[PDB]
Parts: C-alpha cells; sequence; structure tokens
C-alpha cells in the first residue's frame, strides 16, 4: 500500500511516506462497429497507453 | 550497578531525538558508590512522519 520518499544531501535530509497505485495507462476499446445482428462476427482491437 | 543500554528505539515523538534506556540491577547501599550515569540516554533524529494526533473515524466528527 505504501512506500517512502527520501532525501540525502549534505546540507539536508527528511523523509516522506507516500500512497501508491497500480491505475497505468489507458485501455481504449475499439469495436468495428455499435451494433449487431446473432451470427455476425464483431471485430474488436485495443489501443493501449 | 547499572544495565547495559537496550536498543535504540524509533524517533517521532514531536521531539525528535532517539530513545535508550538502562536499568539497575543493584542499588547502592550503606555508603557505597551512587549512580548518577545517566538512567535513559537520548541524541539527534529524523522525521519519518510528521508529528500529528492519531486516531480512526474521522468520517463523521
Amino acid at each position: 500500500s505504501y512506500v517512502y520518499l527520501e532525501v540525502v544531501s549534505k546540507h539536508f535530509s527528511k523523509s516522506k511516506r507516500m500512497p501508491i497505485t497500480y491505475d497505468n495507462g489507458f485501455l481504449f476499446i475499439h469495436t468495428d462497429k455499435p451494433v449487431y445482428t446473432p451470427d455476425q462476427s464483431v471485430k474488436v482491437r485495443v489501443y493501449s497507453l | 550497578l547499572l544495565g547495559d543500554f537496550g536498543p535504540w528505539s524509533d524517533c517521532d515523538p514531536c521531539i525528535e531525538k532517539q530513545s535508550k534506556v538502562r536499568s539497575v540491577l543493584r542499588p547502592s547501599q550503606f555508603g557505597g558508590q551512587p549512580c548518577t550515569a545517566p538512567l535513559v540516554a537520548f541524541q539527534p533524529c529524523i522525521p519519518s512522519k510528521l508529528c500529528k494526533i492519531e486516531e480512526a473515524d474521522c468520517k463523521n466528527k
């Protein structure tokens, strides 16, 4: 759930307790069209960033 | 007769030095040499959390 930022320097130091997430990026689901009849093939692909 | 010191303790009171303690094995008696060689000694330190008061349930308060 957590990690620690730190500063080490000649002149000074300190430290922080900071949370951590696994939410990273963007998934864009690109279906070929938004309406189908049964026994159609749904084309689909993704753009991930 | 004193004891060796304990392991160095965190620091985080809002007074930031480190706690370390020793306690008396045998006390001075019948005029023998008494103790004043400090019972608890502390030295400088770093704040891993900045001082605040602690609880849970602050949702509705």
